[PDB]
């Protein structure tokens, strides 16, 4: 049976869990208890007697963010071992995480993915979240990707990583921890999302018009991207599009596998009635500069390669009709080599809107996740970010006391420069 | 004629294909042969 | 099933009158009259 | 007492072969259980073709269904007239192609490809004798189509002297459904050039067409373009399950529409396709389903017919129908236009015609179309090929199962044989 | 077997055939639902020369309505009787030419022209022997005079052999109603004197001074005068449809009406029209018919008879008539009045009957002159038309398109060259 | 289908596009909320169930009289975001509105014009409602002008445009606005009909024979002219008349595309009853001068062309013999070089009448709109009104610091010169 193991490090990764989760008992109708009152397999394995716990991991060394979980409203949902903690947090430290304080959590964290292992019949993906900006997410991510790859080999890493914004930042030494996390990020995972907090913040202002929302609120919006993704394992379709189709269609160049983020209809409760939302409305609204979720603008960069995943009510004509609107238009730019640049993927349930969510009941939902040379923007910054406090080694001594050499922030400059030259001799034309 | 497929299909056979040859039941009368002879054939054991 | 029964849900509650085709394929019985050169006929303008 | 097996591959061909048991189970009268509820004496003639007698009247198709995840066999098996096939039959695998030719030819090709000989094997040496094998697959997948062109190479090598009827749908023009279209269906039709005997080419975007221009269909769904195309499919061999004034078999329509032996793609269209508000409008004589079968957007291929000379075109009329009306009419497209037609070969058109029709028609027929027009849709799907090998794009995923960049030189240089060949006929 | 095809092109057109048939129809006696529900037997014996027979009992006339606009298309459908014609007969454009005769036949017409003639084609082929093409447009707006005419120069290689019928109405003298009518119509009539094989000329206000003097309406709506056109059209193929002491097809009517290859321009009016107070007092007799049928104003061209000689006229009586009164009157006509016909060519005036008069009428005509009169309108038009070419106004609309104003010299040129032998076969 | 999109810049623009909608709303039965209790696809988008939004913008910098729509009672007929609002009014500056402050507003204001176009399946026109005087209408209206024709070429745009009084104004640099906005409403406007204000006042004094009416009485019988124009599409007709009808039958000069419009009964309640109305008398009052929505005398120029948009129980003969009695009367004069000089356009449909309005119901009705030689005295008085008070550079520091140069006033001064130039030398006799 089709089924996904997800994992979630660092404080992002168990907040944007903590969401998910909530979205996913939403689809299959299991209450918050643990009991249902054969789609749940994907992500819910049937212990015993009408029980299903998830197949998930909250691993993390800062305690605050984990038993919050534990004393929230899915205490009796969450297995309680697969609820790893730690005593002190990575503290943003990508020498922490990686060396000091992550080597003795990361054999706890091995044992529970084994068991989760042998616990599903055939597996077929893992879903990594973690935010690169932090200690445990980079740190911790790092060890924990490093061993999978070397435990299961050739099986898809589906991650989901939140890159710092060009202009707001919660912390200081994240362009350090980003770069460090990108040197481990392309050898072992293989399809990696691009997420930024700020291309979420002027989704929820303008589309949602709801002023001052929160966390709360960018965590909810993200699981209907995560769930849309992972809708054609779960329910059946037209067009079904598993996680063994994304590394082929998306990634055309082994180093080349980062990809942004967009939902089409992004839509208040008043505003439902006013607009009309049809599939090739959508499909405009998808390839909008406003609607990704990270800040990039992709008229600089150039298409790769497009996948679209359809919910709902969508029949193939108009989607047929819809992706041929766009290829006549030139302000989107694909590739010269790349003529198919499309992959459609129609499912057959509308996305599921939670009680209290902004969202709100739309027939059909489009989850856009392209591969683009405009992605080189948000590297080329972050590593322009990085450079200038490593000219005078600011913030050094931290990492370099806690276990690792300066010189790994000098190949990881090396490898980041690397893509850097990807990114511009693979989307220049020949 | 036929108005459904399920008589035309029924119909097929004594109308237009393996059972439409006409048989002598159909033929009003048999014509009266002008044969040899009613006699015994010449070279008949 | 557990007896090696080839159970199968029919996962029919009328979805699959949505699934289905709808191709006419049917030259007996086909509508006559008015409706039927009506009901293709896009609306456009009104008459007064 | 002249059989084919069916044999459906990838999410693309088990679809199709859906609604083509839907279609071929109801014109036979059978129910959703499996027994006869027909009310036609001439169904129960010729159920050898494509049904096996079971015990207690139950009949059972000699369909062989193939995929590589479980998913497309459940909504199979779930829906209508999905009963009816044998549980042995459903051979599966487990992991997945995921779009890739290498996968379903080469590494994971290996695992399911012993399991569905063995199977296809049973039901061939069951049956009297095999007209041919009939196959439904895509060739812009890679589930099926590289497992299904590896199956036609390995049912060729065992059974040599048999048909081999491809029902394939090629990469759209206008849009693309997946990334990897140019890459499969190059390597495809490499390898089933050789080894398939006559090859049925569809397109979605003709099939979007003629749903909208013809049956003025706003939406249509994704069953209204397997409804049209099993409509060909159970017209193709309607000579073998039908009482016919001129019968037509498989190995007819190979000896007429196959000159030479690399020259084998063909394109269908069903004729009598109408709206149901305009079926009182039209009338039905020969002539008019003649009319309509010779039109350019009636065709369900991308190619463009005007564009190129008709090599060898075959129609396959039902009903009741007078031989003279179909054979003086297929005579006035020889003579009205006379420049779209190969010149060499006197008599291109042949008709046949089986005078019982399918459920619910006064006459219909199926007109199968070789022509060198058909080189457009090649040279597109070569034109993409070459703009992502020199790249060397999307390439790793398939260099990284065995299937290394030599095979795709040889790949594209069949490519371009077949153009060569079809652009020289031309002239 | 001889039959006719029907072409509506612009808003007037299709007005005044959907009035046309309004009227044949009811002779016929078909429903507007299409079935057949009169009384004699000879409504059936000529039906092909406009309907086609269709399964179950339905008439659909041999019409192809085409239209820039889809406005037109919707006044058409939604009166009544317009449910008749074929559903895919009705091909129209989106945008409009909007009174513009470069947008009607070189940009908008140019993606549409290929449609109607794959339609065109379509019922020409269906059908047995092709009398002619009969048209019905405008020659003072843009989709029925750049779009319609455009028509007529591509169906005219196909079909070289066929009749050509033009009934377009020419702009009045005393109004206007679009202020571009000397551009519409003059480059229109320089596409009509090479491909039209006949044209009858229609006018506006000769409808209105008919309907005011002699019918005495006191408000003629706008379909009353488009039955006054459609009574003369039903007229000229009244030897077609139904049996007569002394047929004339519209072969004869063209190599008697037509002395000189350009001369192919008529003027038409239907003879008994009374008013409802003078039914009671007229008596439908035959010299009555004679002095009503040449009357000046009872033409409904706007051209007055009396300034110019009869090269030709003709005169299709239909009813139970004595023929020598039909023969004595013609005569009597002639030479009370012999300066109004011309000299050179002796017996001027062609006689034709037909037993089967319109339903009412115990005797009726329809005259068809070839007038030198009719160079008033073309020299008022050419008159109109270099007025504003030397200004070059209304003229960047026309060759902003890319048409430029070396054919305008060419149309004046042409009408110039048209009314030049009019006033030549005048002395 | 055919479709029209309105776009209302200014205050002007939005208080006629008040009274425009309000009118629209009757004929085709929609109510305030937006649902019916065919023919409305020209202005409304059948949205969802049973849901008509409008095919309009409204845009203005200034936000108190976008509220006031926001606020009162069509708040469900407007999408809420298709109402576009700004921060700080142009305030009669042609400089701030075209650079400084109507830069930031205009790239959004292009995103919905796309939006309503990408819903429109066959475009015919666009309907642009401001005044030229103002600093928004004038300013916000050109550069939103300027930019529709580059997006949609060889597109057809009705401007709708109120010019200031030679005896009536409001703004001291309405003179200056107007010259600015002339030099860009040439050559990218199609069709600009020209509208005065106190014109309409003089038609309310002595028409309607009410001494105190309001710009709502105003705004009201202008919306019966907008829709008696675009009634064609909507309702069907004798003599159809389309928007790409009118600009090759009103426009004979590239340059000369001003056009009068005057509605020929315009009668109060207790009048009409006494009155005898039929259509020989409405042509005639059609081409008096005082029905003139325009302060301009018909008898100074020479009538180049003119559309008659016939309303109402009006058949084809009373119409024809009006023409013939309107040609045959001395007192007007039409160009030598046009004798063919009527459009006639006869619809079906009586015109309706707003609850509380001034105007009564009437069987029948006329729009005249003219193509006129006579407009240069407009234009002509304006340039003398612009020379004198740019001869000392009176106002001009307002907007030379805003963006604009002192040559821009300079360079509007021949542009107007040349249109007077081509006016007279297109009346003159050949
Ligand atoms: N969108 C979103 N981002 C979050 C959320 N919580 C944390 N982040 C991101 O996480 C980054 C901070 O690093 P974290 O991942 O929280 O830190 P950590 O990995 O837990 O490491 P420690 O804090 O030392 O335990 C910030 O840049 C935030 O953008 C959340 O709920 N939603
Ligand atoms: N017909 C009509 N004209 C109006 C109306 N409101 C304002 N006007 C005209 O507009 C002129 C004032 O300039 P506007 O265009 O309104 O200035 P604005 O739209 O507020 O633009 P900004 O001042 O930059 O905010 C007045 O002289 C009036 O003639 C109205 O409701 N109807
Ligand atoms: N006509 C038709 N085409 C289909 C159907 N299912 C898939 N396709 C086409 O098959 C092509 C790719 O097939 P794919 O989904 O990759 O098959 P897979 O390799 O088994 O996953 C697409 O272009 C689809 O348009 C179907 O049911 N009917
Ligand atoms: N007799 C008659 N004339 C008509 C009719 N409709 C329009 N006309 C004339 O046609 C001219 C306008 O043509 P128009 O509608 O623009 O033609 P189009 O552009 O081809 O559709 C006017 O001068 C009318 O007098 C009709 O129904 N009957
Ligand atoms: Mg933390
Ligand atoms: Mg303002």
């Amino acid at each position: 049976m089709r089924e996904v193991i997800s994992i979630h490090i660092g404080q992002a990764g168990i907040q944007v869990g903590n969401a998910c989760w909530e979205l996913y008992c939403l689809e299959h109708g299991i209450q918050p208890d643990g009991q249902m009152p054969d789609a749940f397999n994907t992500f819910f394995s049937e212990t015993g007697a009408g029980k299903h716990v998830p197949r998930c991991i909250f691993l993390d060394l800062e305690p605050t963010v984990v038993d919050e979980v534990r004393t929230g409203t899915y205490r009796q949902l969450f297995h309680p071992e697969q609820l790893i903690s730690g005593k002190e947090d990575a503290a943003n430290n990508f020498a922490r995480g990686h060396y000091t304080i992550g080597k003795e959590i990361v054999d706890l964290a091995l044992d529970r993915i084994r068991k989760l292992a042998d616990n599903c019949t055939g597996l077929q993906g893992f879903l990594v979240f973690n935010a690169v900006g932090g200690g445990t997410g980079s740190g911790l991510g790092s060890l924990l990707l490093e061993r999978l790859s070397v435990d299961y080999g050739k099986k898809s890493k589906l991650g989901f990583t939140v890159y710092p914004s060009p202009q707001v930042s919660t912390a200081v030494v994240e362009p350090y921890n980003s770069v460090l996390s990108t040197h481990s990020l392309l050898e072992h995972t293989d399809v990696a999302v691009m997420l930024d907090n700020e291309a979420i913040y002027d989704i929820c202002r303008r589309s949602l018009d709801i002023e001052r929302p929160t966390y709360t609120n960018l965590n909810r919006l993200i699981a209907q991207v995560i769930s849309s993704l992972t809708a054609s394992l779960r329910f059946d379709g037209a067009l079904n599009v598993d996680i063994t189709e994304f590394q082929t269609n998306l990634v055309p160049y082994p180093r080349i596998h980062f990809m942004l983020s967009s939902y089409a209809p992004i839509i208040s409760a008043e505003k439902a009635y006013h607009e009309q939302l049809s599939v090739a409305e959508i499909t405009n609204a998808a390839f909008e500069p406003a609607s990704m979720m990270v800040k990039c603008d992709p008229r600089h960069g150039k298409y790769m390669a497009c996948c679209l995943m359809y919910r709902g009510d969508v029949v193939p004509k108009d989607v047929n009709a819809s992706v041929a609107t766009i290829k006549t238009k030139r302000t989107i730019q694909f590739v010269d080599w790349c003529p198919t640049g499309f992959k459609c993927g129609i499912n057959y349930q509308p996305p599921t809107v939670v009680p209290g969510g902004d969202l709100a009941k739309v027939q059909r939902a489009v989850c856009m996740i392209s591969n683009s040379t405009a992605i080189g923007e948000i590297f080329s910054r972050l590593d322009h970010k990085f450079d200038l406090m490593y000219a005078k080694r600011a913030f050094v001594h931290w990492y370099v006391g806690e276990g690792m050499e300066e010189g790994e922030f000098s190949e990881a400059r090396e490898d980041l420069a690397a893509l850097e030259k990807d990114f511009e001799e693979v989307g220049a034309e020949s | 004629g036929p108005r459904s497929w399920a008589e035309d299909c029924n119909q097929y056979r004594t109308t237009r294909g393996s059972k439409s040859y006409s048989t002598l039941e159909d033929a009003g009368r048999v014509p009266e042969r002008y044969s040899r002879t009613n006699y015994v054939p010449f070279l008949a054991e | 099933d557990g007896q090696g029964g080839y159970v199968a849900r029919p996962l029919s509650g009328s979805a699959v009158a949505l699934r289905a085709s709808r191709v006419p394929m049917d030259h007996y019985d086909y509508p006559v009259g008015n409706a039927a050169a009506a009901a293709e006929v896009p609306p456009g303008k009104r008459i007064v | 007492m002249r059989e084919i097996v069916h044999i459906q591959g990838g999410q693309c061909g088990n679809q199709i072969g859906a609604k083509f048991w839907e279609v071929v189970s109801d014109e036979h009268g059978i129910d959703p259980t499996g027994t006869y509820h027909g009310d036609s004496d001439l169904q129960l003639e010729r159920i050898n073709v494509y049904f096996n007698e079971a015990t207690g009247g139950r009949y059972v198709p000699r369909a062989i269904l193939m995929d590589l995840e479980p998913g497309t066999m459940d909504s199979v098996r779930s829906g209508p007239y999905g009963q009816i096939f044998r549980p042995d039959n459903f051979v599966f695998g487990q992991t997945g192609a995921g779009n890739n030719w290498a996968k379903g030819h080469y590494t994971e090709g290996a695992e399911l490809i012993d399991s569905v000989l063995d199977v296809v094997r049973k039901e061939a040496e069951s049956c009297d004798c095999l007209q041919g094998f009939q196959v439904c697959h895509s060739l812009g997948g890679g589930t099926g189509s590289g497992m299904g062109t590896l199956l036609i190479s390995k049912i060729r090598e065992e059974y040599p002297d048999r048909m081999m009827l491809t029902f394939s749908v090629v990469p759209s023009p206008k849009v693309s459904d997946t990334v990897v279209e140019p890459y499969n269906a190059t390597l495809s039709v490499h390898q089933l050039v050789e080894n398939a005997d006559e090859c049925m080419v569809l397109d979605n975007e003709a099939l979007y067409d003629i749903c909208f221009r013809t049956l003025k269909l706003t939406t249509p769904t994704f069953g209204d373009l397997n409804h049209l195309i099993s409509a060909v499919m159970s017209g193709i061999t309607c000579c073998l399950r039908f009482p016919g004034q001129l019968n037509a078999d498989l190995r007819k329509l190979a000896v007429n529409l196959i000159p030479f032996p690399r020259l084998h793609f063909f394109m269908v269209g069903f004729t009598p396709l109408t709206s149901r508000g305009s079926q009182q409008y039209r009338a039905l004589t020969v002539p008019e389903l003649t009319q309509q079968m010779w039109d350019a957007k009636n065709m369900m291929c991308a190619a463009d017919p005007r564009h190129g000379r008709y090599l060898t075109a075959s129609a396959l009329f039902r009903g009741r129908m007078s031989t003279k009306e179909v054979d003086e009419q297929m005579l006035n497209v020889q003579n009205k236009n006379s420049s779209y037609f190969v010149e060499w070969i006197p008599n291109n058109v042949k008709s046949s015609v089986c005078d019982i029709p399918p459920k619910g028609l006064k006459m219909s027929a199926t007109f199968i179309g070789n022509s060198t027009a058909i080189q457009e849709m090649f040279k597109r799907v070569s034109e993409q090929f070459t703009a992502m090998f020199r790249r060397k794009a999307f390439l790793h995923w398939y260099t990284g199962e065995g299937m290394d960049e030599m095979e795709f030189t040889e790949a594209e240089s069949n490519m371009n044989d077949l153009v060569s060949e079809y652009q020289q006929y031309q002239d």
